[PDB]
Parts: structure tokens; C-alpha cells; sequence
């Protein structure tokens, strides 16, 4: 199943990106792209602690981001909060991102998913 | 008249000496205050560096909950 | 095809929003571009999109060239899609009085949807 | 619902044709009106309509700006796909995808053209 | 002295001739420049005509490709 | 001294002639660019001619 | 006349004192901005405190 390939590639990504992140943290500052790579692997992982670590890394990178970079960070924060079923924070990030980009179809479908899950 | 004129000369003279002394004293006070203001500002930037890590840990705990 | 319709709808929405913002950054927004944006918006499947389209159409309504008939027609459509049937009927009646020959089926639909509830 | 879709398609074609002729009679036709008209022609169910819309889009290609020519090429691909002119549809969509490699809409359009070509 | 006046009048008539030649060359250059401007004007006219030509040619090519 | 006024006028004339020479050379470069453009139009028109001949056969 | 030297040095003193007055004005502007940011920190912290206490009161 595609799920087996996905899980094995997830394990490889997690290992190698954690290695790069830790190598950069041990020797001086960690670059923004490496921290983003790590958080991006983390929020797509199947472990919820991994998604939490990715959300933390994205929130830490958020203030020292550029223009497009903070929009990407907010998109992935919405994704991560959606996956942890923290639908309000997901809705906050996706509504902010859609306020700065009204017709990003991906963030519109993401907010659609969050709203569909919020109705209980 | 000489007498009155030399008296006035020394009067202006000692007055100038006093004003210069006062100027020097006020200069010393202002510089000292500026220097310790710089000291405060340095301590404050240090506490800003600490506040960054404080916020990081706050985020990590909020996420853990 | 539903896929073709969805893809062209997303492209229209994206690119006309981009044109709207590009023209808004540099001076006034053109009337034709804003109409295109609002009309794509009222044809969208997201309700917020129809709300934005109705807002833009109403803001094109005052200083129009009599095309106010199209603006009122699309306002009726947008209000109908949001289940705001009254304004749909009001705009459709205004347009029908200005034209003795479209929007009649739109009126039919508004009336049947008011009868359904 | 579908009835509403059909009624707005009919209103669009009629009134945009009317405005096209109104601007054609008195001087130059605006590019926005011609684009609206072709936008409607390529959505009609009559193949002659899609042919006319493709003609208007090609006429509008040199007059468009950087982003307008991309939209024109997108709709040329759409119109040729709908007329089963898969060669020209593929050509325009690949031209467009060279300047925007990850425009997912044009990727799904090319995929529709390819699946219809292999079938 | 008389030699000096003779030389003076020599340089004098030479100066008159050189001034006439400069005036003539100026007139010729000016006429040529203005006719060049007329040429350029006609060319811009034909450029706009080429725009119309391209409009019609493109319309025919599109009607034939369809 | 009329000769001095003459020589000042002549120095001004030399300056203005230098300037007209530079403007002439620059107009020449602009016309050369327009000629490059006309040649480009010619070649593209020949290609379109071949295309039209293909469409006619 | 070295009294004129005193007068010229005092003119320079007045110039530099105007510069120092503008110095303190500008430094006060910067400190005021720092104050505004500190107060924003405090208010945001208070809102976070309310949220944390609400989570605790569960």
C-alpha cells in the first residue's frame, strides 16, 4: 500500500532532517530553511508529538520571517492544528492567511475542512 | 577713574570663574547620568534576550497542553 | 465535466483577484475588472465569495451606465444562492420591469424556492 | 440549481453578445468585452460558438499584457479541449505551463486533455 | 605699413569667403535634417498602418486555424 | 576689440558643433536599432509566409 | 583678543548645547517607543493569563 511507502519515507525524512537540524543547532544558529524543513516533516508525521514540535518550530520561526515566509508558516500552522483536531487555532491561522490571500484555493479548501469538522 | 574700572574688571573676572566652575559641574553630572543610562539600556537588552527564550518555553508548554 | 468547471472556476477566481489587487494598488479599480471579479465571485461555491461578489456589484450599482441591468441581475442571482430570497425577488422584479425578456425563469426559481420552505 | 446555471449561461451569452455588438458598431471593441464574449462562447454547447470564441481569444492575444496573455492562452487550451482539438489544447496548455510550472489548474487541464487523447 | 594693410585685406576677404561657406553648409545640413524628419513622420504613419495589417492578418490566420 | 568677440563667438560655435555631432551620431544609433527591428519583422514575416503556404496546401 | 576667542568658543558651546538638547529629545523618543512595546507585552501576557486560567478552571 502507498501507506507503507509513505511511512518509510516519513521515517527517513524525520531522521535525516532531525540530524541536519541538530547539526546546525550544535554549531551556532540553526538556519531558517532547515528549521522550516524539520517543522514541515514534523506536521505531516503520524505522531502527534511530532505535529506539536512542528507547530512549536513554526511559531518560533514566525516573528523572524519575511513576507511570503510568514504566509507559508501560517498555512502549515493551520494544517498542523487541523491534524491535532485543534480546530479553532486552525481556523484562526487559515482565516488570517485567507485574509491576506483571498483566493488561495488550498487555504479555502483547508478552511472548508476545518468548518466541516467543527460542526458536531 | 582707574579705581572703579579695575574693581569692575576683577568683579566680572571672578563672576566668570564661578560661571565656568558651575558649567563644569553640570557637565560632569549630565555625563554621569548618561553613562548609567547606557548601563541600564545594556541590562535591558540582556533581559530582552532572556525574554525570547521565556516566550519559546511558554510556547512549548502551551503546545504540550 | 465537473473537473473542468472546478479548474476554470479556480483559475478565474485567482487571476481576477490578482487583477483586482494589482489595479487597486495603482489607483482606482476599473469597472469592467471589478465586475468580472464580482461575477466570478457570485458564481463560486463558497458563500463568502458570493458575499464579496454582492458587495462589489452593489458598489458598481450607483455610477453605472443603465450596465446596471446586468449588475442587478447578478445581484439577484447572488442573493438567491445565499438563500436571501427577498432581495432576489426584488432585483429580479426591477430587472423584469426594465425588460419586457429574461430573469423570468429566475423569478420562477425564487418563487418555487420560497414555496418549498 | 442546474436551471439557475442554464439561465445565467443564457443571460451571459445574450447580453455579452449585445454589448460586443454595441462596442463593435461604434469604434473599437474593448478588450474586456471581447474577452467576456469569448469566455462565454467557449462555455457554450454549440461547437461553432467555441470556434468563434477561440477566434476572439487569438485576436486578443497580441493586445494583452503579461498576465492577460496567460489567461488568453489558458482559455484557448480550454476551448480547443472542448472542441476535441487536443493538439492545439495541449500546445497552449504546455506553453502556459512552461511559464507557470505548478499552476495546478493547467496541470489538471493538461491531464484531462491527455486522458481524452489516450481514449 | 602698406604690406600690413595688404595682408589685412587678404585675410579679410578670406574670412568673408569662409563665413559664406559656413552659412551655405549650415543651410544644406538644416534642409537635410528637416527632410529626414519628414521621412521619419511618414515612417511612423506606415508603422500604424502595419499595426492594422497585423490585426487583419492575425484575424484571418485564426479564422483559418479554427 | 571686435576680434576677441569674434573668437568668443567662434568658441561657442565649436561647442555647439560638437554637440550637434553627438546628437547626429545618437540619432544614427537609434535609426540603426529601428533597422534591426525592421529586419526582425521581415524574418518573422517570412516564417509566417511559410506557415500560410503550408496552410494553403 | 583672547576675549573674542572666549566668545567664539561660547558660540560653539551654544551650537553643541542645541545639539545635545536635540540628543535628549531623540533619545526620549526611542525610550518612549521601547515603553510602548513593553506595555504591549504586558497586555498580551494578561490575555494569555486569562486563557491559561480558563484552561485550568476546567
Amino acid at each position: 500500500m502507498e501507506a507503507v511507502l509513505n511511512e518509510l519515507v516519513s521515517v527517513e525524512d524525520l531522521l535525516k532532517f532531525e540530524k541536519k537540524f541538530q547539526s546546525e543547532k550544535a554549531a551556532g544558529s540553526v538556519s531558517k530553511s532547515t528549521q522550516f524543513e524539520y517543522a514541515w516533516c514534523l506536521v505531516r508525521s503520524k505522531y502527534n508529538d511530532d505535529i506539536r514540535k512542528g507547530i512549536v518550530l513554526l511559531e518560533e520561526l514566525l516573528p523572524k520571517g519575511s513576507k511570503e515566509e510568514q504566509r507559508d508558516y501560517v498555512f502549515y500552522l493551520a494544517v498542523g492544528n487541523y491534524r491535532l483536531k485543534e480546530y479553532e487555532k486552525a481556523l484562526k491561522y487559515v482565516r488570517g492567511l485567507l485574509q491576506t490571500e483571498p483566493q488561495n484555493n488550498q487555504a479555502k479548501e483547508l478552511e472548508r475542512l476545518i468548518d466541516k469538522a467543527m460542526k458536531k | 577713574d582707574v579705581g572703579n574700572a579695575e574693581v569692575k574688571l576683577e568683579e566680572e573676572n571672578r563672576s566668570l570663574k564661578a560661571d565656568l566652575q558651575k558649567l563644569k559641574d553640570e557637565l560632569a553630572s549630565t555625563k554621569q547620568k548618561l553613562e548609567k543610562a547606557e548601563n541600564q539600556v545594556l541590562a535591558m537588552r540582556k533581559q530582552s534576550e532572556g525574554l525570547t527564550k521565556e516566550y519559546d518555553r511558554l510556547l512549548e508548554e502551551h503546545a504540550k497542553l
